[PDB]
């Protein structure tokens, strides 16, 4: 049925819209009411993987996506757990209407290469809530600038209308796939 | 996936 | 994780204890207030592991690092059929001595389990949880051992709230994989 | 743990 399991964990703080990520990309819909996570959740996908071909060459892989969903609230405390040192990769999300958020992103990064697998774990930085223009706050170069600066991809996503939500998921995806041995 | 503080098994790693 | 990384799997009814019951073994405590679970939890503990032999005799501790996964009661069978699900190594199976429907839905959760575990015959402890509730107790001893008999499964009357037995079936249940596994 | 639907991986198995 499938050829590799892989493991991811969205993370950012409460309010920036990780449940609503997984939910739309894994059953396309998408709910107003905020409703916070408590302890844990997940969500399952069956998605083909088709490799970055050298020169443009196919080898489409069966992959079981399962996407782990955290509780913002309970901020930084299960980063102590053989569970997180399991997780293969991180969305990081913020909110594009919330500075704060934004700001809290260089911390989370510090929280992750310290407790992850590997100081330098794969991460994909997700500016949510692109459908707000309106409510925007944070500044798209400043996002970018960010990105660059740790040398990870950034997409500018919407849990609404899904706008980015599959690129970014596979982007993470790619970079497991290509980091892991015997593939 | 071969990590420095531990490797995940991939149902290779 | 420290030798063994070892996961399992609470099911049962909602209602019947499950959430008190890892919360008892992990911390020691206890709340009267029912918070019904939403979606999944899990709660870590370091252990020491002792081997024991048909004769008993007693290898040295191993250390364990047992992650215990915790189910909502309210999605009955929702999604068995997920890889998550497929990667417990175990299951504490609870019903409620004071409430005899999930004691007799108990065969059910055994069939559910065999039909969308690893295996086919996994691992499993059942507890009959609330044993402290002496006078509102209403399921029979006597059918609760015939029935772990007939499925060959240990059976252990447990209180989330005063904490017997739960030691000692969550040991039974490691000891049933530690047993089982394959070491390199 | 080898299993007829799912072999887990044991960080054995
Ligand atoms: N317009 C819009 N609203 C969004 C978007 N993503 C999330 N929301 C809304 O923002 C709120 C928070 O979403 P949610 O997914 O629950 O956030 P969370 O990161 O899971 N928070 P927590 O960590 O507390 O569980 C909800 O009202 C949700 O509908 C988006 O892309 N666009
Ligand atoms: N006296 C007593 N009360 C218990 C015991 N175990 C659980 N309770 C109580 O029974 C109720 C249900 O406990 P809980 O652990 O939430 O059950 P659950 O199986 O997790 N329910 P859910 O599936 O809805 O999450 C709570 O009010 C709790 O205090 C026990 O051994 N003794
Ligand atoms: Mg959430
Ligand atoms: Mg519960």
């Amino acid at each position: 049925d499938y050829d590799y399991l892989i493991k991811f964990l969205a993370l950012g703080d409460s309010g920036v819209g990780k449940t609503s990520v997984l939910y739309q990309y894994t059953d396309g819909k998408f709910n107003s009411k905020f409703i916070t996570t408590v302890g844990i959740d997940f969500r399952e996908k069956r998605v083909v993987y088709r490799a970055s071909g050298p020169d443009g060459a196919g080898r489409g892989q069966r992959i079981h996506l399962q996407l782990w969903d955290t509780a913002g609230l309970e901020r930084f405390r299960s980063l102590t757990t053989a569970f997180f040192r399991d997780a293969m990769g991180f969305l990081l999300l913020f909110d594009l209407t919330n500075e704060q958020s934004f700001l809290n992103v260089r911390n989370w990064i510090s929280q992750l290469q310290m407790h992850a697998y590997s100081e330098n774990p794969d991460i994909v930085l997700c500016g949510n809530k692109s459908d707000l223009e309106d409510q925007r706050v944070v500044k798209e170069e400043e996002a970018i600038a960010l990105a660059e600066k740790y040398g990870i991809p950034y997409f500018e996503t919407s849990a609404a209308n899904g706008t980015n939500i599959s690129q970014a998921i596979e982007m993470l995806l790619d970079l497991i796939m290509k980091r892991m041995e015997r593939s | 996936l071969v990590g420095s503080r531990h490797t995940i098994a991939i149902n290779x790693r």
